[PDB]
């Protein structure tokens, strides 16, 4: 042979009625490996009327509370701007549903990811470099967060910000965390097929 | 009402003022009639003058909102007078 | 449904809104206030065919799909691949 | 005690980062030295100059073909090939250094990087090193890989040397 | 030493500001270490007019369609007794909720345990035996799915049926599956905190 | 050609179920010739009448003291006590049996059954036996155990022999 | 209106009919007064005589259903009769 | 608001559903239809105090709460730990 490209080909056993076995099955599974000890967990830190959380990242954070109410559900109220947002516990449509957190979720997808998103430096991109450490979903949450909502850099910057490969993050990621409710998250939309250009336009960033 | 606007080659154009006072700079130098640009290109002004219209028109409408068409060539000068703009 | 229209002259050009039922007696009197002239040395062109006064842009062939923002239409004025070309003083003192 | 090197990458011109291995030399002195001599160059070939020739998102990226460029190469100082050596260390996660040999006994100039929990890489080949610094890096060149190994882009290593 | 009682009590590190660090974080590693090889999985077999699976079991199973409407959801028709139930695309209040898709997911999580869970044979519970095999969730599963819902034989066999331990199971577990989208289980009760005798008391079967 | 044995389980009185195993003899001949004639008990002693006196649930079960019933005996065909073996096999996940020795060289009468993808018992165990048949009885053996070890119930083992 | 049931040991219970149309067994007999048991113990008679009742009355309401009060000693023999009777 | 009676006589027990408000006329015409007596030799006894026919259950310490279908109370007839004794004929052809 040539290296070490054995793998589980022969160790693949599937086939009970599933079929199509290579690029299917094994797609899953190495997601499934990718995803194991890559990121950041959340922690529980401070307790003072209420838990609350702020992750490990140091660079990018993320505040999180949630009172002692709701006696039978989840508040989970989180820190945007200066003012906490509730998170949401029922909602009667699914209109209602995508437009009112998709900010929690994009930001908490983005806050995971384990990359350098320090020394934005606004310097690049000015002389021909295309910053190629950051994925395609980090880099659009550093433009959303340095940019104003609907100027002439959201929109440039994007452009030029395409070529950038997208990582799939499972849907049983973002989770394992010490809290043993967690809201649900009902919107595939951040964590596979991702967003548009026409919905990062016009999000408000966490950040102040 | 209306305000003046000078490119490097000489391409001047004039733009209502509702849509000036979107620009910051533009704002600033009309607060403290006629504006002029030293390094704008004629075809990066043009392009970024319909801008104006394009953000005034649908502040407040959002039913659609049609894609704005950048070509990959002019997005990379496109920046150029868009941080000086901003 | 506003439709926008360009008169783009020599090297500068000129972008206005108006409506399709609108006629061209409002888009004569926007460049009374720009060319200072008279309503007689300025006839409108379309394409390379004579536009009258008395003729709204209704059925003229302006569309607000054709006259998008995103593309608005060039006219021009008098006193593709090519156009045409001609002079324009600047405003006197 | 441990000797240490550095690497920096660059994708099609403009540098990417830097990275640093450390090498285990108590546990095993053959390996350990054979790659680090190779990286510093002190006899003319070395490692610099080299390409990432296959990579497998999620799973491994090898490289380490100075003379061929094409995986089928292989040198040491010690001669074209040696033998194998002890297997006390095993992999323990991701950002794992380990010399990739066609067959037994066959451990020549390619190495590899693994990002993931493998087990199975055991008894076949011989792992020496780990990442100190510039895991982020490490994912930064292993996300432009595929399942068939094909580069969309040319990863190569733009200096080398000895800390 | 007395035996191999050494496991992860000083690979455990921790620490971080969680606490508590004995019982907690092991008691997690514990649960998703026993839940990874055991129980059966779905699979696809048949395509008519519809996606059809029935999973592996062998004797309690599962038939579950899905047809191509819903161009944005997920519909997940699955039969009991002689007829096909919609699992719901949305509900508007949690009331509905919980009270009309219950009998899926209490026989979903069931129909995923191994056990020996044929020749029920009546004659036990007679002359003293408990049949100690079966788990806390299964036995009761084969109760309803053998007792008409409201007579005196779902009410006494419940109470001889009290002893048995239960195995937590968690909410990552039934998933994984080939499908990639999978109704959203908006429901802990039955996972974790079991059943209560009052609700296994007034549930329909989907056996005949 | 390879050694099977068969166990029944009793849980306070009434059984519970059978449980088979398949012992590697070509692999490892001391060990498995060991286990089966303490199994079938030739010599008088054997496994009949033990109890199982540790099980960590989703981990493993620990059991075959027949002479202290107390997890501090240990007895074999060849003597008090013997060395270790080789470890070419290594545990491939739940339901794979192996020795248990207090240290090193220690290796006694001992046995446990692991239900869980354990890889770091390497180097301190020898195995030598897989379950064939009755995963669930082992399920539900596990299922009666504790954190710190202790059962709430006793589970003994009523009959032994070779098939 | 009124059947009549029969213990063991003696115990002669008296039972509305509607409610006495619960049971199967019953049900059979009548469709087929006085009703005899033979190896029916008097204390689980008087314990599964009441449940018709309990059943009877809560068949459409469902705002509580308190749980029914059985002890661990009589559940091994309530299921004695439970399954004949049904 | 149902209540659920009992009486226990000699080893046989008779159980039946009133109202509190309703009197204890209708308790006896129930009793009427079994020992088929006239209601002259039937006295109803609450634990160990003299009842009357003049007066409701509502007062006289039947509450639902207290008088369950779990359990039901007991007051028996005439002609905790110990209650009262007496014999009962068959019906005759
Ligand atoms: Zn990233
Ligand atoms: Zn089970």
């Amino acid at each position: 042979e040539i290296g070490p490209q054995l793998p589980l080909w022969a160790w693949k056993e599937t086939a009970f009625s599933i079929n199509q076995e290579p690029y299917w099955y094994s797609t899953i599974r190495l997601q499934g490996l990718m995803w194991n000890k890559r990121g950041h967990k959340l922690m529980f830190v401070k307790e003072n009327q209420g838990y609350e959380y702020w992750e490990t990242s140091g660079k990018q954070w993320k505040m999180e509370i949630r009172r002692d109410l709701d006696l039978i559900r989840n508040a989970w109220q989180y820190k945007s701007q200066g003012e906490w947002k509730t998170i949401g516990v029922w909602y009667e449509s699914p209109g209602d549903y995508k437009g009112k957190e998709n900010q929690f979720w994009f930001h908490w997808r983005i806050a995971l990811c384990s990359c350098n998103k320090t020394r934005w430096d606004i310097r690049e991109f000015m002389i021909g470099k295309h910053r190629w450490d950051l994925c395609k979903s980090c880099i659009q949450g550093e433009i959303v967060k340095n940019t104003n909502p609907r100027s002439l850099q959201r929109l440039a910057l994007l452009h030029l910000a395409k070529d950038h490969v997208f990582q799939v993050m499972p849907l049983w990621r973002a989770r394992r965390v010490t809290v043993q409710k967690f809201p649900w998250c009902r919107s595939p939309m951040g964590y596979t097929i991702p967003w548009s250009l026409q919905e990062c336009w016009e999000m408000e960033s966490i950040f102040e | 009402m209306y305000v003046k606007l000078i490119s490097s080659d000489g391409h001047e154009f004039i733009v209502k003022r509702e849509h000036a006072l979107t620009s910051g700079t533009i704002k600033a130098m009309l607060s403290g009639n006629e504006v002029n640009f030293r390094e704008i290109p004629s075809h990066v002004l043009s392009k970024v003058c319909m801008y104006f219209t394009y953000k005034v028109r649908y502040t407040n409408s959002s039913t659609e909102i049609p894609e704005f068409p950048i070509a990959p060539e002019i997005a990379l000068e496109l920046l150029m007078a868009a941080n000086f703009l901003d | 449904m506003d439709v926008f229209l360009m008169i783009r002259r020599h090297k500068t050009t000129i972008f206005t809104d108006a409506k399709e039922s609108s006629t061209v007696f409002e888009l004569k009197r926007i460049v009374e206030g720009i060319l200072k002239r008279p309503p007689d040395e300025q006839r409108l062109y379309k394409d390379d065919q004579l536009l009258d006064d008395g003729k709204t842009l209704g059925e003229c062939g302006f569309t607000s799909q054709t006259a998008r923002p995103q593309a608005p239409a060039t006219v021009g004025l008098a006193f593709d691949t090519f156009e045409a070309l001609c002079i324009e003083p600047f405003s006197s003192p | 005690v441990n000797p240490t090197v550095f690497f920096d990458i660059a994708v099609d011109g403009e540098p990417l980062g830097r990275v640093s291995f450390e090498l285990f030399a108590d546990k095993v002195p053959k390996t350990a030295e054979n790659f680090r001599a190779l990286s510093t160059g002190e006899k003319g070939f070395g490692y610099k100059g080299s390409c990432f020739h296959r990579i497998i998102p999620g799973f491994m990226c090898q490289g380490g073909d100075f003379t061929r460029h094409n995986g089928t190469g292989g040198k040491s100082i010690y001669g074209e090939k040696f033998e194998d050596e002890n297997f006390i260390l095993k992999h323990t996660g991701p950002g794992i250094l380990s010399m990739a040999n066609a067959g037994p006994n066959t451990n020549g100039s390619q190495f590899f990087i693994c990002t993931a929990k493998t087990e199975w890489l055991d008894g076949k080949h011989v792992v020496f090193g780990k990442v100190k610094e510039g895991m982020n890096i490490v994912e930064a060149m292993e996300r432009f890989g595929s399942r068939n190994g094909k580069t969309s882009k040319k990863i190569t290593i733009a200096d080398c040397g000895q800390l």
